[PDB]
């Protein structure tokens, strides 16, 4: 709904180039200057660009900006592994007569080999159970992209309600982790044979299970 | 000496009212213009409101005219937002920032060019929840065959259902750091939160050492030493 419309995601190798687009109308970018925003991971926004192509100062000259009638575009040559954020273009739109924001644009910069998830599944614990609450735990470790499906299944049949995912997080190794938690009563828990869950990462898939009567 | 500081941020109910400053210093603030941009966990920058270098001018998303008023206090360096008859999706992150230029340029109502926010502070969290204040239950993630894999054996403590954020978690009060996998929480649908947290040791260490992670949750007053071991029957 944004009325500029920026890519959802960027990705280029050290040291190559890449764009960022920034389409709008004659209400916003057509009859204004547009400037950048650069937000890296856990901090607020820094001003990039201001004025369509200056910078301000401590901003290096890999940076740069370009326009063409309606459209905008941020280029970043000899990329980095600092480069890795968030940018957002930004302008005041006539029409609305409001100050707006795209969407925003992911830059991950390829800078790591892909690795594949580690998965630990634990059950209940007697406590919990004890308590009236089951809650299955899957964890999920050391994987790279960050990006993970999880399905969970009851003696094979799959199961969507009591499930909560988490996204991806930046490990301090640079890899992501992720867990994801199933809650029911202690009478279904103990109703069916086996639970398991399936972690899938870049279309290869990683199970375990988890039984009621092991201990 | 050029920033922005703010403050006021917090937990609120549904229709509730909140008051946040942002106290700007190592500049004349009394001749930029200001903004409020706000950010929603994992979303993008919305831009909020925005009031000139002496009050007489404001600007703000048609989301929130009626309920949010932007004004400040040039005498006191400070721009607030006063918030009122929050709901579910004013919940973000509330960064306040500045004008590049102190003049503007307009030519009407509807026309400014824009000059772009060069400041902007480390912002400042609201988050709006019908969920009450409670302490987390704490359950072991007991360690077996499951959980081990070459002579390493993996063990840890289910934080469940507590609001709000946030939880910190360490093993052995401290003494235990290696290791240690602390999973960032899950937003369930009750408004409650959940995480686990998960050491790695080795297997042969399991008789001859206790493994304790100590739960701290400031809002209730919950602070909880919960000891993992194997289960028997």
């Amino acid at each position: 709904q944004s009325v500029l419309t920026q890519p959802p995601s960027v990705s280029a190798a050290p040291g190559q180039k890449v764009t960022i687009s920034c389409s709008g109308s004659s209400s916003n970018i057509g009859n204004n200057y547009v400037s950048w925003y650069q937000q890296l991971p856990g901090t607020a926004p820094k001003l990039l660009i201001y004025d369509n192509n200056k910078r301000p100062s401590g901003i290096p000259d890999r940076f740069s900006g370009s326009k063409s009638g309606t459209s905008t575009t941020l280029g970043i040559t000899g990329l980095q592994t600092g480069d890795e954020a968030d940018y957002y273009c930004g302008t005041w739109d006539s029409r609305l007569s409001a100050v707006v924001f795209g969407g925003g644009t992911k830059l991950t910069v390829l800078g790591q080999p892909k690795a594949n998830p580690t998965v630990t599944l634990f059950p209940p614990s007697s406590e919990e159970l004890q308590a009236n609450k089951a809650t299955l735990v899957c964890l999920i470790s050391d994987f790279y992209p960050g990006a993970v499906t999880v399905a969970w299944k009851a003696d094979g049949s799959p199961v969507k309600a009591g499930v909560e995912t988490t996204k991806p997080s930046k490990q301090s190794n640079n890899k992501y982790a992720a867990s994801s938690y199933l809650s029911l009563t202690p009478e279904q828990w103990k109703s069916h044979r086996s639970y398991s869950c399936q972690v899938t990462h870049e279309g290869s898939t990683v199970e375990k299970t988890v039984a009621p009567t092991e201990c | 000496q050029v920033q922005l500081v703010e403050s006021g941020g917090g937990v609120v109910q549904p229709g509730r009212s909140l008051r946040l400053s942002c106290a700007a210093s190592g500049f004349t603030f009394s001749s930029f213009g200001m903004h409020w941009v706000r950010q929603a966990p994992g979303k993008g920058l919305e831009w909020v409101a925005v009031i000139s270098f002496d009050g007489s001018i404001k600007y703000s998303v048609d989301s929130v005219k009626g309920r949010f008023t932007i004004s400040r206090d040039n005498s006191k360096n400070t721009l607030f937002l006063q918030m009122n008859s929050l709901r579910a999706e004013d919940t973000a992150v509330y960064y306040c920032a500045r004008d590049r230029l102190n003049y503007y340029d307009s030519s009407g109502y509807y026309h400014y060019k824009y000059y772009g926010m060069a400041v902007w502070g480390q912002g400042t969290t609201v988050t709006v929840s019908s969920a009450s204040t409670k302490g987390p239950s704490v359950f072991p993630l007991a360690p077996s065959s499951k959980s081990t894999s070459g002579g390493t054996a993996a063990l840890g403590c289910l934080v469940k259902d507590y609001f709000p954020e946030p939880v910190t978690v360490s093993w052995n009060s401290g003494a235990l750091t290696s290791g240690v996998h602390t999973f960032p929480a899950v937003l369930q649908s009750s408004g409650l939160y959940s995480l686990s947290s998960v050491v790695t040791v080795p297997s042969s260490s399991l008789g001859t050492q206790t493994y304790i992670c100590n739960v701290n949750h400031k809002p209730s007053n919950t602070k909880v030493d919960k000891k993992v071991e194997p289960k028997s029957c």
